[PDB]
């Protein structure tokens, strides 16, 4: 139960993502899945080493299969949706 | 030749872009400029920022 | 969802060109990264933004 | 927490715009950000400093990110959401 969230700077649109994050997981659901978030600005490189390339985006990696969502998580019914098993 | 001024509104090339392209036919946009007898309005608009 | 930048891409080409001293830069074949997202206009702004 | 509002005359638009300005920030929330109202025709030279053609214009620069909203503010909810934060 991991999750990551790469953003970059102090983006209106990657604060509002990690707030976005914090209220979908806290008041929709429990604390299943552990965040970890990474700013891309200051580590370039992990942007290649994790092959990405829109901001912000939320990976799970738990399961085998990977799923990135791209965006802010504005709708927090697609993202629980997206985000639900 | 003819004593008119002129003014150049252009929507997608920059000022550096209009004068450049002329500097090698001889013309000086530069000075004509400096001296205001053409007188360049670049005028752009970037959709990223508007919401309608 | 929400709206999105393809920041990776020029963090990304700005960490080879840093890394290499570059100054000549080749794209190919980027038409894939318009046939990749769905929003026409943010691939749009963010190419119009690299160039 | 700055706003600008490029108008141009006693325009129907520029009017109906301050009005509805005036409304949305009132009405619809407190006073968190601070307004000021230029009319273009005294000073057209800040029409090229501020990069402004279509008007009405409603500018924020308070996030390092510019914003603009073209009109006159006739949708509330739409002003809001563009204006909320």
């Amino acid at each position: 139960r991991r999750l990551v969230l790469y953003v970059a700077g102090q983006t209106p649109k990657s604060l509002a993502a990690i707030s976005n994050l914090r209220r979908i997981c806290e008041e929709n659901l429990p604390g299943q899945y552990e965040v970890e978030v990474i700013d891309l600005k200051q580590n370039p490189r992990l942007a290649k080493e994790h092959s990405i390339v829109a901001i912000p985006t939320l990976v799970r990696e738990l399961p085998v299969p990977i799923r990135k969502i791209i965006g802010d998580l504005s709708d927090k019914e697609q993202v629980l949706v997206n985000l639900k098993m | 030749d003819h004593g008119e001024p002129g003014v150049f509104v252009t929507f997608e090339e920059r000022p550096e872009d209009i004068v450049n392209n002329v500097a090698s036919l001889g013309f000086e946009l530069d000075k004509l400029i400096e001296e205001e007898k053409i007188a360049i309005e670049h005028i752009a608009v970037d959709p990223s920022e508007v919401a309608e | 969802i929400g709206d999105y930048d393809l920041e990776g891409l020029f963090l990304r080409l700005e960490l080879a060109i840093d890394t290499v001293g570059a100054k000549r830069v080749v794209l190919d074949t980027i038409e894939s990264l318009f046939s990749a997202f769905s929003n026409p206009a943010i691939l749009r702004a963010e190419i119009r933004r690299l160039f």
